[PDB]
């Protein structure tokens, strides 16, 4: 069987997980790992969406691109500050 | 019909239930860890059990000698003397 659609996943964070003793509960480890990776990919796609928005900005902006898209530039950069598995700046989620 | 309208649901039938897969994964992890703890406990047993001689199979003489202490060659000297009366 299949849902023949998008793979719906539980948005709710899994229960029974303690940051002080993660290794105590093994059965809850894998779904917490999956949830963390899914949230990281959500952030990655948000950054990609902002990149697409500035992509479409730069064409219409013309010579004076700084004037009317400066607000979106900061929005795109702050997303790129906490990106996934990247440079030395590791986000603390 | 045409090819893709059938290949689509063919592949969909070929693929499995992910909810069943996730449930089986978490289950298998649970019983595998429980069995791991059980085997860890089992490996802790000493070679020589605490009772050992206390076991009935490891005495073999407390219930054999009493029925032999009456035969000739094993009697206390003061048994045949006063057995006449």
């Amino acid at each position: 069987g299949r849902k023949k659609g998008l793979p719906e996943f539980e948005e709710s964070a899994p229960d029974g997980f303690d940051p002080e003793n993660p290794y105590k509960d093994p059965v809850a480890m894998v779904e917490m790992r999956e949830h963390i990776v899914r949230e990281k990919w959500i952030q990655i796609e948000k950054a990609k969406i902002l990149r697409e928005k500035v992509k479409w900005c730069y064409r219409v902006e013309g010579v004076n691109h700084y004037q009317k898209c400066r607000h979106l530039v900061q929005q795109y950069l702050d997303s790129t500050r906490g990106v996934g598995w990247g440079k030395d700046h590791r986000p603390i989620s | 019909g045409f090819i893709m309208e059938f290949a689509e649901n063919l592949v969909l039938r070929l693929m499995e239930n992910p909810e069943e897969r996730d449930r089986k994964a978490r289950e298998h992890i649970y019983e595998m860890h429980e069995r791991c703890k059980k085997i860890k406990e089992m490996w802790a047993l000493p070679i020589r059990p605490y009772g050992f001689w206390t076991f009935e199979r490891h005495n073999a003489q407390l219930r054999w000698d009493p029925q032999i202490s009456q035969v000739a060659g094993r009697r206390d000297p003061y048994d045949d003397l006063l057995e006449d009366n």
